[PDB]
């Protein structure tokens, strides 16, 4: 499909950033769009045959490039807090424009507030098992910032999608704070016969996106790099 | 530019939904409806022609002189819940509208509301309260105390048994917290 790298990024105001997008094989046209929660999709630039074809009325700090392999890169210099947005790439043969996952860019004044989540799973109650013949595990991630994590359920070492529901919107822990940390919850429901088997293993995995070894850290706490925080539970007869 | 309904739309499952969109450039060669999930990217849903278009439960209408374009969803399902984007293609640059969010409430077959306590598996007192199996009409209000947290309703679909259930999670660091005082606005759950 359409590749976009990196997937997530954190940066301070005034830095330069470089996003890259590989189109579908055989697609020559590559277009960039910006998506802010306050605004909608806004065109940035389209590229065909290494040339900027159409501009989108964006400041020149939003640079763009394209190479002979139809891969396209775009830079954002002099980063500002209002640049925090999803930068989508779209490919086309040149009529249908296929979008990539997008690059999530967060701009901050402080690197100080980036925190990894704490994860915990909570075992199904016996009352639900008795009256519904079903068992709901509940995963909870707390205290992370910026609110950009990916939650997944792994049963016996294999990821599962059926029987899963995660919150679309992370919860603000202290809504009044402008620098509040976030929380997220998810549910995995199975039959009571499944949970009662003690050889079954359940795990909630929370991929948090933070810094990297490129970034500098000068705080008491460990550097909150991108990481995987997990919690687990075993099946219980009763 | 492109103007469409602010939304959100909130409709029962199986309801017919209509989407409304207007635009300035009447000569644009192509018109599209795109779909977008919350944590995802736009995806083409249907092309729209002057004769309209039809694809399963989706239909679309276009009137260039009136600058009008419409989408119609029949027998709306939970999977249809998403933001629908009206897209115009004057030369090659897609112009998206702000989009209209659509939420489809599942019809709970056998409601059995209850608030259960779920213990932490890492040998601790920590617990969460699961409000579950309630009908889709009741609205889970957000917490009114600073240190209790209540998630918005999440609709779970166990396709293996063709089963669907609403759920909301509550938890607090307060030591006065109990599962029987965590939620507000319920029906008659089994508050064991
Ligand atoms: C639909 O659009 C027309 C014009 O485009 C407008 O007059 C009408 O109020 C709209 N209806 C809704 C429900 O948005």
């Amino acid at each position: 499909g359409v590749t976009q790298t990196p997937r997530y990024l954190i940066k301070t105001r005034g830095q330069q950033v470089t996003l890259s997008c590989s189109p579908i094989s055989g697609h020559r046209s590559v277009s960039w769009y910006q998506q802010t929660p306050g605004q909608g999709l806004q065109f940035l630039f389209e590229y065909f045959s290494e040339t900027q074809r159409n501009k989108g009325n964006f400041p020149g700090r939003f640079s763009g490039r394209q190479f002979s392999n139809s891969r396209s890169e775009m830079n954002v210099s002099t980063l500002e807090l209002g640049d925090s947005a999803l930068y989508l790439c779209a490919s086309s043969r040149m009529d249908t424009q296929y979008f990539g996952p997008g690059t999530r860019l967060t701009v901050l004044e402080d690197l100080k507030n980036v925190f990894p989540p704490e994860v915990a799973v909570f075992e199904p109650s016996k009352a639900e098992i008795s009256r519904t013949q079903k068992a709901t595990l509940v995963c909870l991630a707390t205290g992370f910032y910026p609110p950009h994590v990916e939650l997944s359920w792994w049963v016996n070492g294999k990821e599962v999608h059926d029987g899963v529901c995660t919150d679309p919107q992370p919860l603000k822990e202290q809504p009044a704070l402008n620098d509040s940390r976030y929380a997220l919850s998810s549910r995995l429901r199975v039959s009571a016969t499944f949970w009662q088997d003690p050889r079954n293993h359940f795990r909630c995995q929370v991929q948090f996106y933070g810094l990297s070894e490129n970034d500098e850290w000068t705080q008491d706490r460990a550097k909150p790099v991108t990481q995987i925080v997990s919690a687990e539970a075993w099946g219980r007869a009763d | 530019e492109v103007e469409q309904d602010p939304g959100p739309f909130n409709v029962p499952e199986g309801a017919t939904v209509a989407f409304n969109c207007t635009y300035s450039n009447s000569a644009s060669q192509s018109f599209f409806w795109y779909r977008q999930d919350c944590r995802k990217e736009p995806k083409l849903l249907m092309s729209v022609y002057s004769s309209g278009n039809e694809d399963g439960r989706f239909t679309a209408q276009l009137n260039r002189a009136s600058q009008y374009i419409s989408l119609l969803i029949r027998d709306s399902k939970l999977s249809d819940s998403a933001t629908y984007l009206c897209v115009v293609n004057p030369h090659a640059r897609l112009m998206f509208g702000d989009g209209t969010q659509l939420v489809v409430k599942p019809n709970i077959q056998n409601p059995d509301p209850a608030v259960y306590q779920l213990r932490d598996s890492k040998s601790s007192d920590k617990f969460v309260c699961l409000f579950t199996d309630f009908d889709s009409q009741i609205n889970v209000s957000q917490s009114k105390d600073s240190d209790v947290y209540i998630t918005d309703k999440c609709v779970l679909d166990m396709r293996s048994m063709d089963f669907k259930s609403n759920s909301a999670v509550a938890w607090s660091n307060k030591s006065d917290f109990t599962c029987a005082n965590a939620f507000n606005n319920s029906i008659i759950p089994e508050d064991t």
